[PDB]
RNA sequence: GGGGGGAUGUCCGGGUCGCCCUGGGCACCUCUCCCGGCAGCCUUCGCGGGCAGCCGUAGUCCCGGUUCAUACGUCGCCG
């Protein structure tokens, strides 16, 4: 039963008491980012989408 | 660095070291002694260090400077060590009032 | 009241672990046990366990015998000899001494 | 070139299977030419090397036998001093190279050495 | 800066605790501040603390002086002791070198000195 | 032995009931093994059975069933009591074991206990060096302790034995540990009396003398802490204080710059041990390297004699060759140095004497 | 010095022979043309061919199959094939333990392996699967040969040695099987000095076969076993782990630390290097859920489970038997309880890819613990057969205590004192009985708050009094001992008694022919088993 | 102040011992003065030391001085390791109450903190 | 290391003044036995025991101033 050679893992140090969770992680993962401009810099009154 | 503490060899990895080396490895030690997670292999690694080249630093200035700025941080260290215990009884003696 | 066991599990001692013939069979030593498994399904078919009762007396030596096989000889640190048969367990109850001063090796 | 010797004798019985007896880390850097002689009651190989030390192996008593470092220096001493002027000196390819010495030893029976 | 904290710290901005901790007043604010923003404050606090251990110096005089002020307010609302239990644990953290660090201390004061004192040769020779 | 026990467990029932405490003493005295003369020792007891000590304590002490009783002494003058005194015994659970009937209806029992028996010592001896041989011998808990320390405070706030036991109560106090000593201090002190202690301690600190000028205490400090702690906040409603924290600040960086020093003064002295070492093979001529000049050399290194045994592979181990040996000594020589060989070494009698340029 | 040695003849004669031998130097010399250099005063040179690899000891050499090809079994785990037709090496590397024995098929086609740790497997030749396996109880043994590489006075010195009762277990649910720590092998796990037993195998009692092996520890297997100085190396090794109530957890504990001659440049002042070393222990909390094919998975490390200025050495470890509640008593003085709740930071639950969630324990309560010094503690802890409340022996010499207290509070209920002569060992409850070792040994009722048994035992050497150790059955409410019988060696014989709870009297007396390590109890039935150094088990049982 | 030192030390005085003491300078006679007397002194500093504890302020800062100037004198003459002995002896004694002197610390800078907020409260209301 | 001795070189009272000695300082060589490790041989299954043992320090004819290290099985892209 020849054990395979593997690397030494790496360590999971201890965590204090603000990991950054997997869902902050995830809107940080939406990531790319572009500002358009509106026209004449109106403010931006509403915006949505259909279904 | 803590499995070639695990395994005793630290000694035997950080003799062949040169100048260079000695002055790069002392910048880093220097940069992450601070850091509780890892303070112990920190302290422990600068220890060999110190055993092991502190003889040519009157031959070599630059690393003097490193090696002070290794103990100016430290020196720093024991302070946030205090500060901390400082603070650390307030912290735990609020908790006997409480009841 | 209560009852003791008897003594099984068993270190295997440092002698060779013979094969048998047609490698089928392979016949180990443990101390005080001597047991044979079937190699395909790595598994028992027999254990012949072998009484050793003199504090520290241990199996020295061990062979199929190159006469006939189907036959072991066991030599003890004293010189007690047994030739049994594997398949079977015929001849555990019949050494034979030796009368050494010490017994310490031995070859068929 | 890894500052090795190999020793090599015959497989006995089947035709012309070597065999490497053994090995042994000898100069102290590699080993560039070594060459045989046997005879007159001598049987030597010579290996000189980058270390500059011809050592001397003995051919027929290998493993029976200790080998011998020379000496890399020169057999003439090729040092040489005025102990009137207390001028020491030597020389190698073109450079003539000389030393004073100043002074006596009783005078220091450390730091002026 | 007081109302600046509450209005940071009940909305749990990132970039407006970094403005008003970059900097007396910091006791003023303290006394100003009100309680359960600033158990929320010690929260985020010890938080920093565990992420980056680089600075102590303006920190722990601000969480001295919170238990100072409104240290009684987590007496008030003590059932966020869970907020109190990990500072011990994020301070229990920062002792930890202590049990030897003054062991390179002096070592290292020592070879400062004939380093002062072979360059307090230097001039002199 | 149960039997032989119970039956004499009912002599001595006997003898209480006829009242003959001498002769029930002197049985005492044989199970412990009138006179009653004393070893001179807390320690070397004879060892006895818990059995008589149960019995001993339950003839000796006494309770009210109130629904909150009060051990009282049936027999205050009694060398067997006192025997119970130094021989340590006098504790929560024994007395427990003792009052199992009466007090297992009882609640908060260890802290009556130990708020009521030391009061009751205290009461008997007067002069209470019976009261810190208590102290001494038996394993103490944090309620008797305090009420102990009170006791003491009371006595003070011929005149050494009640410093011992301060000193000793003081130790113990200091071994408890913080929760059980703090709610027994806020339990049984009042703010006042901790006033007080506080300058009993204040004075203890400074006239160990860490203040008081050179030319011119953890024990102390777990204990100064859990009490000041204990009060806590509802009581204090100064200047003392910061005076107070003042010299206390002083006191810290004494200790502070007394570890800086600590520690380079243990360097420095293992440094001078190898180096008389090194400069005793040095001059008896193994040629070595030893610094001459008045300062430091940097790195603090005595470089060692050679160990005659060597580690070759694998693990194992041989004997150095006097030829390897002379090899090392090559290197440690230096660049340049003056041998002076002299006539008695012609001779084959005496040995060298060699100066190496300062590397 | 000749370690082993094999033949191969040469051929209805025999014509010359050449044999190998193999020598604890770390070295393989082979002899090539011996009849005829041997049957005819004078005879010519003769010189074996030297073949090196290992450092430490060639436990076996055999000529192969051919006699092509010489292959090689040694310490530093790994099985060597000699090329012997040109000078190559081609190797089988990786171990669990030494390559202890080998022997080659009648054809060529297979080898059998004796590793060390008490195993056997056969392989085909160049292919290399382990074709067969048959492992043992992997235990500590006092082993009759004394070493192999114990022949040349190594730096480290093997001595054939126990330190410490065989850590073991019983399961419930699974009464066949029975949990116990290991080394990479016997011989590896003694070198060293100390005990290095980063492992598991689960093993069965009613066929005594291996069952499996999992880690601990950090193990690195795949590694160098030699420190370059010329050194075993340890490896961290747990001291205390025992088994959930259930049947679903695992708590090990594992300290280690380095060597005191590594340390050997941390003296500052009067730091030693036992001091530093003791300084510098790694003491890890190891919660594990149990998988129910026997496999071990990771819940949570706890990196300084005591901690006062420095980690706290960890006395000692036990199961609530009513629900899924674990217990910690260290060096710091106060007592931990431990419990499983759910990783779940705020309200959304962290889950398996399956949906299910990160279960994790922590510690549920503290509990400082009464201490009264009279002028290096220890400790002890169990629960009551019922629960509900915690048996804590803290152990300061001779004067030492007991604590009990409840479990769904932190108050104390009661504390006794005075029930030791010396340093405790250990301590058990029964129903209503502690049962508790220090030199001495007393059953002590606390109902009835009353010392039943009293014994004391004839005085032995420290080793010993290490190596005594008790166990209670639960189901027939009976307890037993075990202890040497007087520095230790290779014939000690052991006595173990059986006690029944409410009489004196000893229910079985029995010595055996070696020293017992290790009792362990059925939860199911009744009885004790016992594993023995010599390293054979067996069990005990009423009626 | 150097010769003063000097004949101080070697004539062992006591009271110009004191008037040298009582105090920069400090470093330039430290760097003046010579050997074996600085070795007499620091067998007499560790004297004083163990005497009375009150100030570590300037005389610690001297026998740093010593080592940093002279420190390898007792190199030069180290015989006198039985002088080095006690100062190991003598700094293990300071060290004595630190293994808890913290443990003090906190719990007292606790009743610190709101003493100076109930003053801090005190002239506000 | 200790306990001790014989001998080397040394100052302070010194002594008729010389051999040195006592009183203080001593560092060395030599002898002594108890410390630590090593090895052999007889003993006994083992444990142990006995026997005469070396070494704890320095420089060689040459010269151990050596010997010695962990497989393949399959690579790459992106998620």
């Amino acid at each position: 039963m020849a054990a395979e050679v593997v690397p030494l893992p790496q360590l999971k140090l201890p965590s204090g008491p603000s990991p950054i969770t997997a869902e902050q992680r995830y809107w940080r993962s939406f990531k790319k980012q572009k500002s358009h401009t509106s026209t004449a810099n109106w403010p931006i009154s509403h915006i949505s989408f259909p279904a | 660095l803590t499995a070639l503490r695990h395994r005793s060899a630290l000694r035997e990895a950080l003799q062949g070291r040169d100048e260079l080396s000695v002055i790069n490895i002392l910048r880093w030690a220097g940069k992450y002694v601070a850091d509780p997670r890892y303070r112990s292999i920190c302290v422990d690694v600068a220890f060999h260090l110190i055993d092991l080249y502190a003889e040519h630093v009157g031959g070599s200035a630059e690393l003097a400077t490193q090696f002070q700025q290794l103990l100016a941080k430290v020196n720093r260290e024991v302070e946030k060590a205090e500060l901390a215990i400082v603070t650390g009884g307030m912290v735990e003696s609020l908790m006997m009032s409480v009841e | 009241s209560w009852k003791v066991s008897k003594p099984m599990g068993g270190r295997m001692s440092d002698i060779d672990p013979i094969f048998s013939q047609d490698e089928r069979h392979l016949i180990i030593t443990y101390n005080t046990s001597i047991q044979v498994y079937s190699t395909e399904d790595s598994l028992l078919v027999r254990r012949i366990a072998l009484p050793l009762t003199p504090s520290a007396t241990h199996i020295v030596s061990s062979a199929l015998s190159k006469s006939n096989p189907d036959y072991l000889w066991v030599a003890c640190s004293d010189g007690r000899i047994w030739h049994i048969n594997w398949t079977s367990g015929e001849g555990v109850d019949t050494p034979s001494t030796i009368d050494t001063k010490k017994l310490l090796d031995m070859a068929v | 070139m890894d500052r090795r010797t190999a020793v090599y004798e015959p497989m006995a019985g089947q035709s012309g299977r070597w065999s490497k007896v053994f090995h042994r880390r000898y100069h102290q850097h590699d080993v560039k030419a070594m060459a045989s002689f046997e005879g007159k009651g001598m049987s030597v190989v010579v290996s000189g090397g980058s270390d500059a030390s011809p050592i001397v192996l003995p051919l027929r008593a290998l493993g029976k036998e200790f080998h011998r470092t020379l000496p890399h220096l020169p057999q003439h001493p090729t040092v040489l001093s005025a102990p009137k002027a207390r001028y020491i000196l030597s020389w190698w390819e073109n450079e003539i190279r000389i030393w004073h010495l100043l002074n006596s030893a009783q005078q220091f029976l450390p730091l002026n050495l | 800066l007081g109302t600046v904290l509450n209005q940071a710290l009940r909305t749990d901005d990132s970039d407006l605790l970094e403005s008003c901790l970059q900097t007396l007043i910091i006791q003023n604010t303290i006394n100003r501040m009100d309680s359960s923003l600033a158990g929320t404050l010690l929260s985020k606090l010890a938080a920093r603390m565990h992420r980056r251990p680089g600075r102590a110096f303006g920190l722990m005089r601000w969480i001295q002086w919170t238990l100072v002020a409104h240290g009684g307010a987590l007496v008030t609302q003590p059932d966020l002791i869970n907020r109190l239990t990990e500072l011990s644990r994020v301070l229990e953290e920062r002792s930890r070198g202590l049990s030897s660090l003054l062991a390179l201390k002096g070592k290292l004061d020592m070879l400062d000195a004939q380093l002062k004192y072979r360059k307090a040769l230097k001039m002199a020779g | 032995s149960w039997s032989e026990w119970q039956n004499k467990a009912m002599q001595a029932d006997e003898l209480l009931q006829n009242n003959d405490i001498q002769s029930w003493e002197e049985l005492m005295a044989e199970v412990f093994k009138p006179e009653w003369e004393w070893p001179s020792s807390r320690s070397d007891y004879a060892r006895v059975d818990r059995r008589w000590v149960v019995y001993a304590i339950n003839k000796v002490f006494g309770w009210e069933g109130q629904n909150t009783g009060r051990l009282t002494c049936r027999l205050p003058e009694s060398s067997v009591l006192i025997y119970l005194v130094d021989a340590g015994h006098l504790s929560t659970s024994n007395v427990k074991s003792a009052f199992k009937d009466d007090v297992r209806e009882v609640d908060k029992v260890e802290e009556l206990i130990g708020e009521q028996l030391p009061i009751i010592l205290a009461e008997v001896d007067p002069t209470m060096e019976l009261l810190v041989g208590y102290l001494s011998g038996t394993q103490l808990g944090s309620s008797e302790l305090v009420s102990s320390i009170k006791l003491l405070l009371c006595s003070l706030g011929l005149d050494e034995h009640r410093t011992r036991g301060l000193g000793i109560a003081f130790s113990k106090l200091a071994a408890c540990p913080a929760a059980e000593t703090v709610k027994s201090l806020r339990r049984l002190f009042k703010p006042d009396e901790v006033l007080v202690l506080l300058n009993v301690l204040r004075a203890e600190l400074i006239k160990d003398g860490w203040t008081t000028r050179y030319l011119d205490i953890q024990l102390i400090a777990d204990l100064m802490s859990r009490c000041i702690d204990a009060v806590g906040l509802s009581g204090w409603m100064a200047n003392f204080f910061s005076q107070f924290q003042a010299e206390i600040s002083v006191a810290l960086e004494g200790v502070m710059e007394a570890v800086r020093l600590k520690g380079v003064i243990a360097e420095a002295a293992n440094y001078a041990k190898r180096a008389r070492r090194a400069l005793a093979d040095s001059a008896k001529g193994k040629a070595m390297t030893v610094h001459m000049s008045a300062e430091l050399p940097l790195g603090l290194k005595t470089d060692n004699k050679i160990s005659t045994e060597r580690v070759r592979s694998g693990g194992e181990i041989v004997a150095r060759s006097s030829r390897q040996i002379g090899h090392f000594i090559s290197k440690r020589r230096g660049i340049y140095s003056i041998h002076r060989i002299s006539e008695e070494m012609l001779l084959g009698a005496a040995g060298p004497t060699v100066v190496q340029e300062a590397r | 010095i000749i370690s082993t040695f094999d033949i191969r003849p040469i051929i209805a004669e025999l014509q010359d022979i050449d044999v190998a031998v193999g020598g604890a130097r770390g070295a393989i010399y082979v002899y090539s043309n011996l009849l005829a250099h041997l049957h005819t005063l004078r005879v010519g040179t003769i010189q074996p061919r030297k073949y090196h690899w290992h450092r430490r000891a060639v436990h076996s050499v055999k000529w192969s199959g051919d006699g092509n090809y010489l292959i090689s079994g040694g310490y530093e785990t790994v099985l060597v094939l000699w090329q012997l037709d040109t000078g190559r090496v081609d190797f089988l590397p990786h171990l669990s333990a030494a390559i202890e024995n080998i022997v080659v098929s009648p054809k060529g086609s297979a080898y059998a392996l004796h590793l060390d740790d008490n195993s056997a497997m056969v392989l085909s030749t160049a292919e290399m699967k382990p074709s067969m396996y048959v492992s043992g109880i992997q235990s500590l043994v006092l082993g009759d040969r004394p070493s192999k590489d114990a022949l040349v006075r190594r730096v480290w010195r093997p001595i054939d040695e126990i330190a410490s009762p065989l850590v073991a277990t019983i399961s419930p649910q699974n009464p066949s099987h029975m949990f116990l720590c290991v080394g990479n092998g016997q011989q590896a796990t003694v070198g060293g000095g100390a005990t290095s037993t980063p492992l598991v195998q689960v093993f069965d009692i009613s066929s005594f076969q291996g069952v499996a092996k999992q880690a601990i520890a950090r193990t690195n297997p795949t590694d160098v076993n030699i420190t370059s100085e010329g050194v075993p190396i340890i490896e961290p090794t747990a001291t205390k782990l025992a088994f959930s109530h259930d049947g679903k957890w695992l708590a090990s504990i594992d300290e280690w630390q380095p060597p005191e001659r590594d340390t050997e440049a941390y003296l500052t002042g009067s730091k030693t290097q036992s001091d530093a070393c003791k300084e510098r222990r790694e003491i890890y909390l190891k919660f594990w859920e149990v998988g129910a094919d026997q496999s071990l998975e990771l819940v949570t490390r706890i990196n300084d489970a005591h901690y006062t200025k420095q980690t706290e050495s960890i006395f000692d470890l036990a199961s609530d038997p009513t629900s899924a509640r674990f217990a910690t008593i260290g060096n710091d003085g106060m007592v931990r309880f431990w419990s499983p709740k759910l990783r779940k930071r705020d309200g959304l639950m962290a889950t398996r890819p399956d949906g299910q969630p990160l279960r994790s324990w922590s510690c549920s309560r503290v509990v400082p613990l009464p201490v009264h010094e009279r002028q290096p503690y220890s400790g002890a802890i169990t629960f009551s057969e019922d629960g509900s409340i915690l048996f804590a022996a803290f152990g300061p010499p001779s004067g030492a205590l007991v604590v009990a207290i409840d479990t769904q509070t932190g108050t104390v209920r009661d504390v006794v004192s005075g029930m030791f002569k010396g340093d405790i060992r250990a301590m058990k409850s029964l129903s209503s009985c502690l049962i508790m070792l220090s030199d001495d040994l007393v059953v002590y009722d606390i109902v009835s708050d009353e010392m039943l048994a009293s014994y004391t035992l004839k005085e032995t050497s420290e080793a010993a009094k290490k190596l005594t150790q008790l166990a209670v059955n639960h189901q027939s409410r009976s307890f037993a001992l075990a202890a040497p019988i007087p520095k230790l060696k290779r014939g000690t014989k052991s006595e173990l008694l059986i006690f029944n709870i409410e009489d004196e009297e000893p229910k079985l007396v029995k010595t055996f022919s070696q020293v017992i390590i290790s009792v362990c109890a059925v939860p199911s039935s009744s009885g004790f088993v016992v594993v023995d150094s010599a390293a054979q088990v067996w069990s005990i049982t009423e009626g």
